């Protein structure tokens, strides 16, 4: 019995010893089924116990598994080494500040997130009630965009994030528009002075590569569109509004 | 960290001109670039269709002036709105640039409206 | 060490967690709550659920069949009050996460649709599609933002709990990405740390479910009841162990040998059901147990396929079609495709046995109260007396939704009468755990974690799979103290502060190593076959509900020992049989 | 004192180079130049077709040189590549149900095209024809 091997470009950093990031190289054993996150943990059990990284589900629906491979937004979680024969280099999530080796600062998401208020506003329904009423169809108005894991690989994607820190993001606004457009939501006003904002949906100017990184297929560029309109039709109502 | 209360972007305006400027120029831009382009100094029509006399009685006309008017207008709107990104998007600074692209519209615009009600 | 002031302090930010901290929340507006997870929230093991929440809902149905399911299908070692007071409160909590924004899936007629699960007869249900688990965690953490009374630690590892004279006090933690320590004094705790599916080699859980909220109970002298117990789930892929849900045969997917032909008839499990036609409790709906043990008697025969990954038997779904698995089941076609390399249209899919669900855990009366004052365990890694032998299939989702709100408000009343401990003794009881992590980093002799970690999981899979021998079980019984005695020749070679995962997995591995030897030792003593738990030596092969209907108490003592004792079971309404 | 020290990657001018995607979403973008390059030569036409037949003459000759013919070539092709683009993307903009299904932006593309297609016949028909 014997494995191929390959050998695969790790960026490493350590904020008490290295200025800056740079490459150490592992030559590590694969066959068809070996996962970049399977690999990962070889090199920390065996061949260096220094090396750091975040993970858990090992099936692609966390979300914890981002980085860069080959420039590239994906998770190791379900990236696999029999694609990468001619050579592989992993760095952190990209757009993000480098805490550690591949873990990264995510402050800003889970900050955009929580500033859209993603929750049920103002339905005074109780529960010995019974639920809410919703039909299949009033519930494929937003189901595709309530799919999304917080994976992060949108916000690496987006180039407009790379120019602009401030700018809320795609998976942001995404769940914005998931419960403005829920039947049971009457929260609609509360999240539109954010997508309003220049730092909200008007950042996007429709690159639409974050669509294509989605390992969830939520399509978040579309969300953004939407939001756009929407913003529109509210900026046109404002403009009338001295009531 | 985040700004409790964001200023309403005035971003929707110029968003509605550039959304009508890109369907017009997506409708209507490949044929009229056939005909003033390339069938005209080509002399590649019929007769006398693309004659000075037989294009004045066109662009006289109310039809032709209001066209005329759109085919020029709305195109740039889209196609300046697009620029001033584009500078935003190769991290080249240019001074009031909000100004400066939507100022040209603006000034163009005007001497089109000029120029469809004659001279 | 910073210290924090903190009402009630919640450990584990999944599905029981959230629905903790929001119950908190609510009983009293003017709360602190402090939330402490070693993940963001979101990335907890809860969100990998599929099949669904059991709540009661039909016309047709009753409390009663719902109560009368659950008890027998825990084999008689359920506490009937217990499995009572859960029933009745399953419809209000489902209710209450659809009016959060739960996106169950419904009817033509906009009502809550229910689908067939873990072989009750009426099918009660709910089904968020098949990302219900994902959908439970997700709705219950966006709402938990409107609450400004918890304050969450994200990211904080809790290394022990702080205990005097009989009370609990507070907690010690690290802040993972500073690698600094923190002390939170809260007069109420709530564990909430998952399972403990990690310690087998071949698993269905994610890597952050090691055992460690067990591990820390142990500890401090409160026993883990029915250790032994280990549910393993029929369908999982070979090597990765990942999940292959139910709902996969719910829609009439089949398995075969080597052969093709159905094995299931011949367990008497038949008579074999038409393709497009499959009815529950037969074939391919039969018992979890059943369908379990049915591979090993098919793997003894040499009957099954031996791929390098494993022995395996095939789940045909390819004679199912295109447009009925996107309905329902699109998720699972995602997976086949990349880890097996398979199209569940074009081809078979592998599939095997693999260890899932952790239906013992830390001992909690009634109120979800350890024999510690103000201290609470809730979810997998508690033990409420809801599932006993056997845990029903989908009732661990409404268990955490139905018992967190339960816990919460619970410990909500145990803080605002606790009184003051001595303030000295606490201090002193956190100056030593932090004695205790700078001797485990001191600690040397080129022992690597990693093959220590490898070595548990094979002697816990081959000592306590479906099938149990007395051999097999002392086999690793030794095992496991041969290695308890290796992890004290460990060295952690990374002395990085800065989110060193080196140190982390190390200490996990230590609450891994004792929880199994709980697992091993309940095991080998239970001298019967009942649910999960099955030997084939002489006078063990059947249930004996004479001398061992009662619960198994595993106690470590300070020497390191591990120590039994057992514990009546309560019987309300329905008499054993 | 704190441990870490948090790493800031750099974003460069250049940084649409790397990646072909971004690439095309450059060029896309690219368009507006001719759009903007044709809507002035227009300008130069309806004043040049005001001052005379004799100004219009001379408004023709300068589209005879040969690199307007080229540039104008250019043009179209750009003029044909914002058509293609643009209609791909406009439908993302509304979120339409049929019976319980979010339907698919295919059929709007067809739709556009279908309405280009009549367009330009349409306005060539009279353009040339009288
Ligand atoms: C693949 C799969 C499918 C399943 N499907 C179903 C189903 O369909 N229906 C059903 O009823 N049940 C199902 N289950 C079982 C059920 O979902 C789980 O038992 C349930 O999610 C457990 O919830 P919990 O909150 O107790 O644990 P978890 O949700 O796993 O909570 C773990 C939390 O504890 C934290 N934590 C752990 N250790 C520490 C520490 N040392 N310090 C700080 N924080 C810590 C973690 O950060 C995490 O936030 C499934 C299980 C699996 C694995
Ligand atoms: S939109 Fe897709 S890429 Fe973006 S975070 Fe969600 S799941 Fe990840
Ligand atoms: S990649 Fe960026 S630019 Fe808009 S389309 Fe997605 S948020
Ligand atoms: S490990 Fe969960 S997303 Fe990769």
């Amino acid at each position: 019995a014997e494995m191929k091997n390959l050998k695969i470009e790790v960026v490493r950093y350590n904020p008490e010893v290295d200025t800056a990031p740079h490459s150490a190289f592992y030559e590590v054993p694969y066959d068809a089924t070996t996962s970049l996150l399977d690999a990962l943990g070889y090199i920390k059990d065996n061949l260096a116990p220094d090396l750091s990284y975040r993970w858990s589900c090992r099936m692609a629906i966390c979300g914890s598994c981002g980085m860069m491979v080959n420039n590239v937004p994906k998770l190791a979680c379900k990236t696999f080494l029999r694609d990468y024969t001619d050579g592989m280099k992993v760095e952190a999530l990209a757009n993000f500040p480098i805490e550690r080796d591949l873990v990264v600062d995510m402050t800003h998401f889970i900050e955009s997130l929580e500033a859209i208020k993603p929750y049920i506003i103002g339905n005074s329904r109780t529960a010995d009630q019974g639920t809410n009423i919703q039909t299949p169809a009033q519930m494929a108005k937003y189901h595709q965009f309530s799919g999304c894991i917080n994976c992060g690989l949108c916000y690496a994607a987006c180039p407009q994030f790379g120019l602009n820190p401030e700018f809320i993001g795609p998976a942001a606004i995404t769940l914005a528009h998931r419960y403005n457009e829920d039947s049971r939501d009457h929260g609609k006003k509360e999240r539109m002075a954010q997508l309003n904002s220049q730092n909200g949906v008007w950042s996007c100017t429709f690159v639409g590569y974050c669509s294509e990184v989605c390992p969830k297929h939520v399509d978040p560029a579309a969300a953004i569109q939407q939001g756009k309109v929407e913003s529109s039709k509210d900026f046109l109502i404002a403009t009338l509004k001295p009531r | 960290m985040i700004n409790p209360n964001p200023k309403r972007s005035d971003e929707p305006v110029f968003w509605g001109l550039f959304g009508a400027g890109g369907m017009w120029s997506a409708i209507i831009a490949p044929v009229m670039i056939l005909l003033v382009g390339i069938l005209l100094p080509l002399g590649l029509f019929p007769g006398d269709a693309l004659s000075y006399e037989r294009v004045l009685a066109f662009a006289q006309s109310f039809i032709g002036r209001v066209f005329l008017f759109l085919m020029i207008v709305l195109p740039l709107w889209c196609g300046l709105h697009r620029m001033h990104h584009a500078m935003h998007d190769l991290k080249i600074h240019v001074p009031a640039g909000k100004w400066v692209f939507y100022g040209l519209a603006a000034i163009l615009t005007v001497v089109t409206l000029i120029g469809v009600v004659t001279i | 060490m910073q210290t924090f002031q903190a009402d009630l302090a919640i450990v584990g930010a999944g599905g029981a967690g959230l629905r903790a901290a929001i119950a908190a929340a609510q009983a009293n507006p003017n709360a602190k709550i402090a939330l402490i997870s070693k993940v963001y929230p979101m990335r907890s093991h809860t969100v990998a659920a599929e099949g669904g929440s059991a709540a009661v809902a039909q016309d047709h149905d009753s409390f009663e069949y719902h109560f009368h399911d659950t008890v027998a299908g825990g084999d008689w070692l359920c506490e009937q009050d217990v499995v009572d007071y859960f029933v009745h409160h399953c419809p209000t909590e489902m209710t209450q996460l659809e009016l959060w924004g739960c996106p169950w899936s419904r009817r033509p007629d906009g009502s809550v649709n229910v689908r067939r699960f873990g072989g009750m007869k009426i099918e009660r249900t709910w089904f968020a599609a098949d990302k219900t688990g994902f959908h439970m965690l997700h709705t219950l953490f966006q709402t938990s933002l409107q609450f400004p009374q918890i304050q969450r630690f994200d990211e904080h590892f809790v290394l022990d709990i702080l205990v005097d004279d009989g009370h609990v006090r507070g907690l010690v933690a690290m802040n993972m990405m500073e690698g600094t320590l923190v002390q939170i004094r809260a007069n109420a705790v709530v564990m909430a740390t998952g399972g403990a599916g990690r310690v087998y080699r071949y698993n269905t859980n994610g890597g952050i479910v090691t055992g460690d909220g067990m591990g820390m109970a142990l500890s401090h002298g409160v026993p883990l009841r029915d250790m032994e117990f280990v549910q393993y789930h029929p369908t999982g892929l070979p090597g990765s162990g990942i999940l292959m849900t139910e709902g996969c045969r719910g829609e009439g997917g089949i398995l075969v040998n080597k052969n093709g032909y159905r094995y299931l008839q011949d367990y008497g499990m038949g008579p074999e059901t038409p393709l497009g036609e499959p009815k529950n409790k037969y074939m391919e709906l039969g018992p979890r147990d059943k369908v379990s043990q049915a591979f090993w008697h098919e793997w003894r025969k040499g009957n099954t396929i031996s791929t390098p990954r494993g022995d395996v038997v095939y789940l045909d779904l390819r004679h199912l079609g295109e447009k009925k698995l996107h309905e329902r089941l699109p998720f699972i076609c995602e997976l086949a495709k990349a880890y097996v390399g398979v199209d569940p249209v074009k081809e078979p899919i592998p599939v095997r046995p693999t260890a899932h669900y952790t239906m013992g855990g830390i001992e909690t009366d009634q109120n979800c109260e350890t024999r510690i004052k103000g201290l609470f365990a809730v979810g997998e890694c508690s033990s409420v007396g809801l599932h006993g032998a056997n845990r029903l299939g989908s009732n661990s989702l409404a268990e955490l939704v139905v018992f967190g709100r339960l816990a919460g408000e619970q410990a909500t009343e145990r803080a605002a009468t606790a009184g003051n401990g001595n303030e000295a003794a606490i201090e002193a009881q956190a100056a030593g755990v932090e004695q205790r992590l700078k001797d485990l980093v001191n600690q040397d002799g080129g022992e690597n974690w990693a093959k220590i970690r490898d070595e548990m999981g094979l002697a816990m899979e081959e000592g306590c799979g479906i099938y149990r021998t007395p051999e097999l079980m002392q086999k690793t019984i030794d095992k496991l103290a041969e290695l308890q005695e290796r992890f004290k020749r460990v060295r952690i070679t990374d002395t990085s502060s800065v989110f060193n995962t080196d140190l982390l997995y190390t200490i996990e591995l230590g609450h891994g190593l004792n929880v199994a030897e709980c697992m091993a030792h309940s095991a080998m003593a239970r001298k019967e076959s009942r649910g999960a738990h099955q030997r084939l030596d002489e006078g063990c092969t059947e249930r004996d509900d004479v001398n061992f209907l009662k619960h198994t108490l595993a106690f470590r003592d300070a020497d390191g020992t591990t120590r039994l004792e057992y514990s009546d079971v309560k019987i309300t309404t329905l008499p054993p049989a | 004192t704190t441990k870490r020290k948090p790493y800031v990657r750099p974003m460069t001018s250049t940084w649409w180079k790397k990646l072909p995607f971004y690439r095309f979403y450059m060029l896309r973008e690219g368009t507006a130049v001719p759009a903007v390059w044709f809507s002035i030569e227009l300008i130069f036409g309806l004043f040049a077709l005001k001052n005379g037949p004799e100004a219009w003459a001379g408004f023709v000759d300068f589209l005879q040189n040969p690199v307007i013919v080229i540039i104008n070539l250019i043009t179209l092709a750009a003029a044909l590549l914002h058509t293609k683009t643009w209609f791909e993307l406009a439908p993302k903009a509304a979120n339409i149900i049929v019976k319980d299904e979010k339907m698919g932006p295919e059929p709007i593309i067809k739709s556009l095209w279908a309405v280009t297609v009549v367009a330009t016949i349409v306005i060539l028909f009279v353009a040339l024809y009288w």
